[PDB]
């Protein structure tokens, strides 16, 4: 869904037609997409540079890749590497919809049923995504970042 | 409130909080103005007693209907003087900020009580709100929002 | 409100090899909310009842208990 | 000389960081109350001399051995030398005012100041006495409405009451 | 260290007279203005590391000759490029700390009060500071009024350099 | 003896010791009336029900149904048997209170 | 309470609350200001004054020596735990300024354990005498008194 | 102080009782005075840090000693700390207007944790005496009492 | 949990004293607590003529009180009140605390499992808390009716 | 169970008398029981102090103790030092049995479970059990610390 | 080990089992050597305890330094004398066979006691522990095992 599909679901359901209250969320949906195409270009620019200063900053040198952890065995890191992945590119599908739905619908569906069943730590997980969320609002501004950390957090909190 | 402070420092095994003597403190502060809204209430006994009653009657004719409990002179004072009883409460809670002396002298086992006596629940608790209403005209604004809540209680703990 | 109890219950289950001497004869505290209710505990079990006293309370007493 | 700006600069530079967004937005109340500041230095600069005069009948009211013969603040150069140092320490003070943080007052006002009066023989703690009976009389011309119009100054305010208690605190 | 505030102190103090109208007008300005210079400091601070790295290329970009000739001065070696970003590192917080103090004081004492005789001892050509300087004077993106007294503190340190 | 039963009912109520949780003890009354033997162990439970400590463990944190089966785990030592005994205990913990 | 002993005494007269207990509740209104005060710097330093007190008055004697009721170690804690009480529930009945709870408190029993344990009497009261000198002297004068009032109670209560 | 009326009233079926709606107005008026006063114990925060260490170690010198815990620069650092975050705790205390968020992270288990770490309890209740020193000090009279409240619930808690 | 205790412990978590947002969420409970107080008394005033109300605009003379219906039975019609009181009672909790965190530890922690255990019709709970919202952001004013509103549609955005 | 139960049980289930091998497990198990029962008085002596040393050598200082970290509140703390306890008098209760069934019975039942739940680190519970071990070991001897780590190394097993 | 035998059994409907009667006649066959042991601990009362004190003082100084407890000659008297009472209890012991004795004269509330006293409990434990090598040194080897495990139960219980 879209924040527009959302404003035109909300008014369908009633029967209503589009009020000025809907005609407000529209406009204010079309002033921010500026900003919203400009911040998904510069996060799809360098997106593997990202993930890696994540790991970086929370997830290496930790006992999680030393062996124990489970971020020992190498196919175990590209798993990991494409989960990072995977959060970054749906939050900025959901940055760019102006609407969370689709992290609800693709992501954090049946998500804590897997790393409950494959003992994938959760608090690492929720680490490593905040160190997303601090790399892409350094990378981007603080007046995108804000938005790319809603979604961001989104995630985070729906995994705990 | 002292006693309340008191027996709920009482189930904890520790003193009384600092909290609660900044509790004490503001209604000692306030308790001269609280001996003011009972003065007015006590020297407007009559006139609120019978503006209450004769309100319920208006709202409420089913009890002094012929087929109603408050049928007739002798129910009818019996009527005003639960009223009376009621406002009377109603002072004793706000001089005493707590509702303790409220709810151990009128309000813990009225519904059985009023069960057995036949008479309505609703319409008791209709003119206590018409003494609400009273009082909230008689008082000043933010002293009747004060006298209106212990009043408040005592309309919501009878239905 | 609080009342000191004494009582004796027999028992008239089968025998028991331990005591209950704790059980049978006692004397305790109870409070005055639950006192109706466990009176009507030894009337069901058929004890006999033999001092009751008012520990803590007062009679006639309207407000504050 | 030191400010409530350049001390934050100070901290930081001890530490050799840039300042946060949340340093900054802590730091913003004090352009929104320098509206608050600049007055109530200018409310007590105006009535200055009538605070120190005022106040020279209280020590006076309470001690009266300082205008007996043999008395301390007794003679004509001394009893000038009182009132040269009765407003000494409201300058000091108003400029810890204006800069907000007392390190103008420490090194200029009471940096060795107790020091003279265990050397000239001077009561130091009869200054102490007078100096919060000027505190009394600086609150209550700072806070009385007249004029400008209805504003909460009161945080404000206890800054100011902590300025003359420190200075009364470190002569006695 | 100079502060307006602090220049309405210490011209008052050395006449030994009180604080006139005179000298309330001098803090008077400041608050003015010091909701205008914050917010060219939080546009600094958000690109800290975007400036320094941005303006450290700028310098080997125009001067190829400090990345390749051995010595001691120049940064050859990686202990070079790390106190690369030491110097302008150093730069940009004394930048942020002028703006913040709404003054050039901290930039005084901090930055250009020895400046003139460090570099003629370390062979630090000030040549390569004033221009890593017009990097930041370009690349900061601010606009509106903040744009213009940042511009202020940095072209300030340039005639200290040169 | 009676010290040994005094840490009993805590275990058996908590599954823990209940002094390394409590700021003050709380229990010098009921302690006191123990050792005396005034008040015999029933009441001493249902005294311990009574107390804040009680519900700010196993009541404040949890919904009505569940502090159903735990107070029933705690107390009559089982899960309750019929719909209609959680029936009546909901009727008691809805009028009235824990 | 204070309060809830005037409510009751003007409710088995079955008269309202006018200007005599109006006068009375404004007095108990005045000395509470002074009563948390009271309660607060009590709080402070209950340990230290139960262990002055003890210092004071049991420490180095017969009792406290092999052959009394104060030698075992178990026995130490009891006295220091009922003269804790005895702290709290004066704190207590100084705050309510009504002495009934505190003897329906611990008076209603205390007397027939003392008795049946063996517990001697009068250096109970030796040490409640203890208590209400250091907290006389730690407190103030009035609120001293006001201390010493209840603790008074408690000791011809246990003689 | 909000949480306590709700739990309070949720214990009970019954809603909350006009009076603790009194009460939480009261604190809600209050609440500018206790922002105040946390914020000039914030901003002050290593004075009273530095004066509650000056008067300990003048106090108690076994700390300093080597036998005691807090000896050398490393063990008097963490010393310093725990004061600091025991001044912090009272500052969470003053905002909260009664005790439960601090007593939640510094009292409700604090004797084991001190005991298995060596360090006497009583010298930290000196300490926290001496942050309550240094604070009255520090504030005017009526905010030097309000700090005292919960300066004093912790010295009477880590006793 | 409060707003008050929601604040400070995101302060504590992070080690971070009270810093000036804080102390702003703080100061707006501190400004908004006079209407709490003043709409949670007029709400205990008459709650049963709320759930009156609310039953006779959306449940009454409906097919759920005719047999079949789900509250055919008058101890289901008494557990039907009962669990609307129940969703007053913890809106208003949720009302003076100023944070659905109560709602979210007290009411909608099993709830859909008992609610589709019992086959209890969701969508008539859903539309009797909306009539529940309706009369008491009337009974209210529209000011306090707005923060009754939002958890009381926190209720039934968790029931569904 | 004992390792004597086990061993009857052992003969029992498959109907068999007590033949040779089964007196000779008995005979150990009484010929080992000396340093057994001399094992276990002297841990009983002073098991605040193994815990106090081992909370020193492993956990203190750390980021676990500092804000953040989940000893930093006193009841966690309080918590983590009944949990160490925990862990010392069940492995002398399995030492002083001969058979780690109890530790399996009492405390590894449902431990992942409750530790995964509230987000205590396993790792650092791995290393306190270690140093656990490590001042036991070297406070009774190493006779007696062999048996001693081999139960607390099963806590620290089962826990992983 | 009589009486704990006999209120184990007693707990249970049934009689004393064979295996503690056997316990009972082992204690029997063991008792004259345990007087012996009683014999050697109470001619050796004096130096045992200033050994173990001196002990104590060696490795703690903090009690004897002047912000400790056991500062000046009658402090450290009374030291003494609790390291004297608990010698007499390990002997108490020692004869019983059981540890019933020894706690309920001197283990059962003896941490709340040195709460109250302000003095460490950890340092009471390491003068135990000085008695318990003390009388291993004096004692005959396996009966040093015997004498040292009483001690090592007071130690472990006093912590
Ligand atoms: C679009 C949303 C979405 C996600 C997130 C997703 C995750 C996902 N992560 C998996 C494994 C994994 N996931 C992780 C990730 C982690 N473990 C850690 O230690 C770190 C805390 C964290 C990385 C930040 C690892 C290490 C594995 C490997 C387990 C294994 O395959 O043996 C698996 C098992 C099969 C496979 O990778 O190919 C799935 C399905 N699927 C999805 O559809
Ligand atoms: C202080 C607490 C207190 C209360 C409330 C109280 C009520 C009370 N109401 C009574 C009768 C009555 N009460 C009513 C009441 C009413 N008529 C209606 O329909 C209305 C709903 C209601 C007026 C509020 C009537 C009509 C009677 C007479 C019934 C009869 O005589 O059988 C009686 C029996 C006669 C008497 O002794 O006066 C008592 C005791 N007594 C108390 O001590
Ligand atoms: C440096 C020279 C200088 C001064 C002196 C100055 C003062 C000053 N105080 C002002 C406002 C004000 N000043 C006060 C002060 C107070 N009101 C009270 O009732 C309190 C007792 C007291 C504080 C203790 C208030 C309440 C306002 C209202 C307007 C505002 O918030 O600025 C304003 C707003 C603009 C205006 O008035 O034209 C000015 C100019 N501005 C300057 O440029
Ligand atoms: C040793 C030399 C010496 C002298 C002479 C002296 C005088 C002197 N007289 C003073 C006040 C005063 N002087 C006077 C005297 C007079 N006012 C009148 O109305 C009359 C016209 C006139 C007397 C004929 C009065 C009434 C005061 C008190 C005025 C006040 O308190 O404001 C004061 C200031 C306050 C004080 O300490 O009392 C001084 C210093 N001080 C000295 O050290
Ligand atoms: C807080 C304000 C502040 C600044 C900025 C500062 C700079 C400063 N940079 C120095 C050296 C240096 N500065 C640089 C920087 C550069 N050289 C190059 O080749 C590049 C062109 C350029 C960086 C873009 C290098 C490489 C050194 C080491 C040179 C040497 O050791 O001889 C030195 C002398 C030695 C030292 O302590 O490291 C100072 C004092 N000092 C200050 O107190
Ligand atoms: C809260 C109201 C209240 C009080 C006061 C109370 C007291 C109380 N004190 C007791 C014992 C005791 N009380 C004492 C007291 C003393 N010995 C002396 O020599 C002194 C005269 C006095 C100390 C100042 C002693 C020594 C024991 C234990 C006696 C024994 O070993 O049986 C007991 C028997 C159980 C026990 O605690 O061991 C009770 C119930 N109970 C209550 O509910
Ligand atoms: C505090 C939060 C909370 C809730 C809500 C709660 C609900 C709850 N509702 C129940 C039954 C019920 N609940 C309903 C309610 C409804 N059915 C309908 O048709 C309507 C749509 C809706 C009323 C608006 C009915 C009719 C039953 C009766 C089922 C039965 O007992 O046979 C039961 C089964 C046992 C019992 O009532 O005593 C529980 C536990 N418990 C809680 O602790
Ligand atoms: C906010 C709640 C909270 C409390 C209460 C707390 C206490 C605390 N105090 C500690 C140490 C310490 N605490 C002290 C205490 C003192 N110095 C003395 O002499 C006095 C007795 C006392 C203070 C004046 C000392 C000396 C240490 C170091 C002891 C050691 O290293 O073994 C430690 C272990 C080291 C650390 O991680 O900081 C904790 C966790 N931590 C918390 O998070
Ligand atoms: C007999 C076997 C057994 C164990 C182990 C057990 C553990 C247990 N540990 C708990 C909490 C806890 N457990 C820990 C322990 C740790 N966290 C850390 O950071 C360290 C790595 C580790 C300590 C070494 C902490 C800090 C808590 C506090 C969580 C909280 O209560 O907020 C809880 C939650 C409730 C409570 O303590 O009272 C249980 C049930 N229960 C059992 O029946
Ligand atoms: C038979 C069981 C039993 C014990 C244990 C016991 C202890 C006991 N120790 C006391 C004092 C004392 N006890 C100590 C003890 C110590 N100094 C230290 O630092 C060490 C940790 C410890 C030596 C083991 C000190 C210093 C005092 C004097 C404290 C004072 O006078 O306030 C007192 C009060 C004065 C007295 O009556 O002697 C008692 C009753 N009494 C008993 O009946």
């Amino acid at each position: 869904q879209d924040a527009i599909t959302a404003v035109i679901n909300s008014a369908d359901v009633q029967g209503k037609y589009l009020d000025t209250a809907a005609l407000e969320k529209l406009k204010a949906y079309f002033s921010t997409g500026e900003l919203r195409v400009r911040a998904a270009t510069t996060i799809s620019a360098n997106a593997a540079a990202i993930v890696k200063e994540a790991v970086a900053k929370s997830l290496l040198y930790s006992d999680i890749t030393r062996p124990g952890g489970n971020m020992y065995t190498t196919r175990r890191y590209a798993a990991c590497i494409r989960d990072l992945d995977y959060y970054l590119r749906y939050a900025t599908y959901a940055m760019l919809a102006g609407d969370p739905s689709i992290l609800d619908e693709r992501v954090l569906n049946g998500l804590k049923e897997t790393y409950n069943s494959l003992g994938v730590p959760v608090g690492a997980t929720v680490q490593a995504i905040q160190a997303i969320k601090e790399v892409t609002a350094s990378l981007v501004g603080a007046d995108a970042g804000k938005e790319m950390g809603i979604y961001l957090d989104y995630i985070s909190s729906g995994l705990s | 409130i002292v006693t309340k402070s008191i027996v709920n420092a009482d189930a904890e095994a520790r003193y009384l909080s600092p909290g609660e003597l900044d509790r004490i403190k503001s209604f000692v502060a306030g308790g001269q103005q609280r001996l003011r809204i009972a003065q007015a209430l006590t020297d407007n006994r009559e006139r609120l007693v019978k503006q209450a009653g004769d309100q319920l009657f208006q709202k409420r004719p089913d009890v002094v209907s012929p087929g109603g409990n408050a049928y007739g002179q002798e129910m009818t004072a019996t009527c005003l003087r639960d009223l009376d009883y009621y406002l009377r409460l109603v002072t004793y809670g706000i001089v005493a900020g707590d509702v303790t002396p409220i709810e151990e002298i009128g309000v813990i086992g009225v519904r059985e009580m009023y069960k057995s006596l036949g008479t309505p629940i609703e319409a008791v608790g209709e003119g206590v709100r018409a003494l609400k209403n009273a009082a909230s005209t008689l008082l000043s604004a933010e002293d009747a929002a004060e006298a209106g809540s212990y009043f408040d209680y005592v309309v919501g703990a009878l239905q | 409100r609080l009342f000191k109890i004494t009582a004796l219950v027999p028992s008239l289950s089968r025998t028991r090899t331990q005591r209950e001497l704790q059980n049978t004869y006692f004397t305790k505290l109870v409070p005055y909310e639950n006192w109706f209710r466990e009176q009507q505990r030894i009337q069901k079990a058929g004890g006999k009842i033999i001092k009751v006293e008012l520990a803590t309370g007062k009679q006639g007493t309207n407000a504050g208990l | 000389t030191l400010d409530v700006f350049t001390k934050v600069v100070s901290q930081a530079d001890s530490r050799g960081e840039f300042l946060s967004n949340e340093q900054l937005d802590a730091l913003a109340n004090v352009v929104k109350e320098g509206n608050k500041r600049l007055d109530v230095v200018n409310r007590i600069t105006s009535n200055a001399s009538a605070i120190v005069t005022n106040a020279a009948r209280a020590l006076f009211e309470e001690q009266p051995q300082l205008i007996a013969p043999g008395g301390n603040a007794y003679t004509n150069r001394r009893m000038a030398a009182c009132l040269r140092d009765m407003e000494i320490i409201l300058r000091y003070v108003t400029y810890a005012i204006l800069a907000g943080d007392a390190s103008v007052l420490d090194d200029r006002c009471l940096n060795g100041l107790r020091e003279t009066y265990q050397a000239l023989g001077t009561p130091g703690s009869s200054v102490a006495v007078g100096v919060q009976k000027m505190k009394d009389a600086a609150v209550g011309i700072a806070n009385d409405p007249n004029g400008i119009t209805k504003g909460d100054c009161s945080q404000l305010i206890s800054e100011v009451a902590s300025y003359f208690d420190r200075a009364a605190a470190a002569v006695g | 260290v100079k502060t307006p505030i602090t220049e309405a102190i210490a011209a008052a103090d050395t006449q030994g007279r009180f604080l006139g109208n005179t000298e309330l007008q001098s803090a008077r300005g400041r608050y003015e203005r010091a909701a205008a210079s914050l917010e060219a400091a939080r546009g600094l601070t958000s690109n800290a590391q975007r400036l320094i790295d941005g303006a450290t290329q700028a310098v080997y970009q125009k001067f190829p000759y400090t990345t390749q000739t051995p010595g001691p001065q120049f940064a050859a070696d990686s202990r070079g490029k790390s106190k690369c970003a030491r110097d302008v590192g150093h730069y940009l917080r004394i930048i942020t700390y002028s703006l913040v103090a709404g003054g050039t004081g901290p930039l005084d004492e901090y930055l250009i009060a020895g400046l003139a005789e460090i570099n003629s001892t370390f062979d630090l050509s000030p040549s390569w500071y004033v221009e890593a300087l017009k990097h930041i004077k370009a690349n900061h993106g601010l606009s509106g009024q903040a744009a213009n007294e940042a511009n202020t503190y940095i072209d300030y340190a340039i005639n200290a350099l040169s | 003896a009676i010290k040994t039963l005094i840490s009993a009912a805590y275990r058996q109520i908590f599954e823990r010791d209940i002094a390394p949780y409590i700021a003050q003890n709380e229990f010098s009354g009921w302690e006191s009336k123990l050792g005396n033997g005034e008040i015999t162990v029933k009441e001493f439970i249902e005294g311990l029900g009574y107390s804040n400590l009680y519900l700010k463990e196993f009541y404040t944190p949890y919904p009505n149904t569940k502090v159903i089966e735990l107070g029933t785990k705690h107390f009559l030592g089982r899960a309750p048997i019929d719909q209609a005994e959680i029936r009546k205990y909901n009727q008691i913990l809805a009028t009235q209170g824990i």
